[PDB]
């Protein structure tokens, strides 16, 4: 069966948020740095068939946007996955180091909306769009976490090992539990944008469960401050409580606050480096 | 602007590619020209801001049985563009279910085209195709008349060892059509293990006893579901009468892991639940008595939760109690 205990080595952990067990890694075979997640499948115990589920949709997208995948093995009754690993870091991470220009969160809002093209044409969506699942490679690489990844008729939020644990960039419709399709995820790339400009989302100090009942009753949140008129314009596009009114990615591809702002990836390793300077050891 | 065009562009493009070197004369623009083709074609069957023009399917249907476009496509697949397979994928899938009538007019015309289906199942060993030809296989073994000529086939019995593949990803969907295949049509695969009994049972068991651990616990799920279908009576009373299968379950209740024991269960119930137990299956029960009734006792009272399990398990030790 070829043991993936000897095909791969394991490095520091990264799985701390949800189910656990990411691990960086190595191909011994060729060097090249991975992610593995290991999933037990014997303490499962949401169904085998929902975990293939998770790798036939992700093995079906070949984009430089949404983070690759490699394959799986599986020893004895664990099943190692093996994905693209990105050495950057996630937007999030690189907030630690201090805030982002327009140019540069417009550069990578483009990036990941292209991903979301991708995806939405493919009838997949995305499901966890946050600062934390906006990744980078080390030359300014801006790819979606393979984490979100999902088919346009499967729910997601019934099963372990997939759900959200949060409701903060959740759109109203979705938390209602009524008919949502890939115009929530422009909902929470509202919410993401929002996030890279504040360094956390609408209501971050706010209890979870009041959070859910806000999110329909109330009107959507806004940019505030001192960004330029045209991003907070984009802000609005996304968080329009009404699905149909909302943009399209392809659409968004060509707002004015990407056209304006948007720049040469190359020019986030800036980022990258300022990181790299900031963090200890 | 053209609706009946692009096929007359791949029967060019894509008669091209074979043979051909990895030199540049073909290595770039012909390959590439297949792709463009795809996404054209695929555009007059899905609505860019566009509509599905029912005119212009109906001549994209009737170019595609000239002649056998789709053959040599499914064939020559392995050397194409991995956006180009989704697309072939998508292109088939959607022509596939065409209808006039109440009639499905690519089913019929695959019906002289019988190849087509085993070339698909032979993408199983390729594993740059493989799942591409699940995902397309999938949809035609979807239609009852499919079904049919893939089931009574000798290349049926090959899944057998698709299923124990080397690569998980794909031994998975291997799996995934087998599975397909033996529970969709319910009365034409009921028909199937009726006649083909003694062959079928003797493949599948030594998937139960083939571990990997995900192959083992499937097709112990699988045979579960197969025997409770009740569309399947004759095939179970035949199954819970050897005692070949009672003493298989027995060990696999013995099982290091907890899922494939409560699996196991499952299955092995059905046999003790029999209100007709031949012979041998009474012998080996009444033998083993004592200490089943010490397993049974014991057995995951972790589980409560569950009514229908400890009913089932009082049930099931009353009944070996009972003996002779």
């Amino acid at each position: 069966m070829a043991d993936p205990e000897e095909l791969f080595t394991k490095l520091e952990r990264i799985g701390k948020g949800s189910f656990g067990e990411v691990f960086k890694g190595i191909d011994n075979r060729t060097q090249q740095v991975v992610a593995i997640k290991i999933i037990d499948l014997e303490e499962a115990e949401d169904e085998i068939e929902d975990i293939q589920q998770e790798i036939t949709v992700l093995s079906q997208c070949d984009s430089s946007y949404v983070t690759k995948y490699y394959g799986s093995y599986l020893k004895g009754s664990k099943l190692w996955i093996i994905m693209e690993y990105l050495g950057g870091g996630s937007a999030l991470d690189l907030l630690r180091a201090g805030p982002f220009d327009e140019f540069q969160i417009a550069t990578m809002l483009k990036e990941i909306l292209k991903g979301l093209d991708y995806l939405h044409s493919e009838k997949k969506i995305h499901r966890d769009i946050k600062a934390a699942n906006v990744l980078l490679s080390e030359q300014g690489d801006v790819k979606l976490a393979a984490f979100g990844v999902a088919g346009q008729l499967t729910d997601t939020q019934i099963k372990r090992n997939t759900f959200v644990g949060t409701p903060f960039w959740m759109a109203p419709e979705v938390i209602q539990q009524s008919a949502y399709d890939s115009k929530a995820d422009i909902w929470s790339l509202g919410i993401t944008a929002i996030e890279l400009a504040k360094g956390e989302p609408p209501n971050s100090d706010m209890h979870p469960m009041r959070v859910l009942f806000l999110i329909p009753k109330n009107n959507p949140p806004t940019l505030v401050g001192d960004f330029t008129k045209s991003f907070k314009e984009f802000i609005d596009a996304c968080l329009n409580k009404d699905p149909s009114f909302r943009p399209t990615a392809k659409e968004l591809l060509k707002h004015k606050f990407i056209v304006k702002n948007s720049k040469k990836t190359s020019y986030l390793t800036e980022l990258i480096d300022r990181f790299k300077r900031w963090k200890a050891e | 602007a053209s609706p009946a065009d692009i096929v007359k562009n791949l029967k060019e493009s894509m008669a091209v590619l074979e043979k051909q070197d990895i030199s540049d004369k073909k290595a770039e623009k012909a390959t590439e020209e297949v792709s463009k083709n795809l996404v054209a074609m695929k555009e007059i069957l899905y609505g860019n801001e566009k509509e599905p023009q029912t005119e212009a399917v109906a001549q994209l249907a009737q170019e595609l049985y000239n002649s056998g476009l789709l053959s040599t496509l499914v064939a020559d697949l392995q050397l194409i563009d991995f956006e180009g397979k989704k697309d072939v994928a998508q292109i088939f899938n959607n022509i596939l279910r065409r209808q006039i009538g109440t009639r499905t007019p690519t089913v019929e015309y695959i019906c002289t085209q019988q190849n087509i289906l085993f070339m698909l199942l032979k993408g199983y060993e390729s594993p740059e195709i493989a799942l591409n030809c699940g995902i397309m296989l999938r949809e035609c073994i979807r239609h009852e008349p499919l079904a049919k000529i893939i089931l009574w086939s000798e290349q049926f019995y090959d899944f057998f060892r698709y299923v124990e593949m080397s690569t998980f990803d794909i031994a998975s969907d291997a799996f995934a059509t087998f599975k397909d295949l033996l529970t969709r049509h319910k009365l034409l695969s009921a028909e199937f293990l009726e006649q083909h009994y003694d062959r079928f049972f003797s493949e599948y068991e030594k998937l139960l006893h083939s571990e990997n651990y995900v192959t083992k616990r499937q097709s112990l799920k699988l045979l579960g579901e197969l025997l409770l279908d009740r569309h399947n009576f004759t095939i179970m009373t035949k199954y819970i009468s050897k005692p070949e299968n009672l003493k298989l379950m027995m060990n696999l209740l013995r099982d290091k892991s907890r899922n494939i024991q409560f699996e196991a269960f499952h299955v092995f119930k059905v046999f003790v639940a029999n209100p007709n137990k031949t012979q041998p299956i009474l012998d080996i029960l009444l033998k083993n008595q004592a200490k089943l009734i010490e397993f049974l006792s014991k057995f995951q009272n972790d589980r409560t939760e569950d009514e229908q399990f400890n009913d089932e398990k009082t049930y099931l030790v009353k009944q070996i109690r009972d003996l002779k």
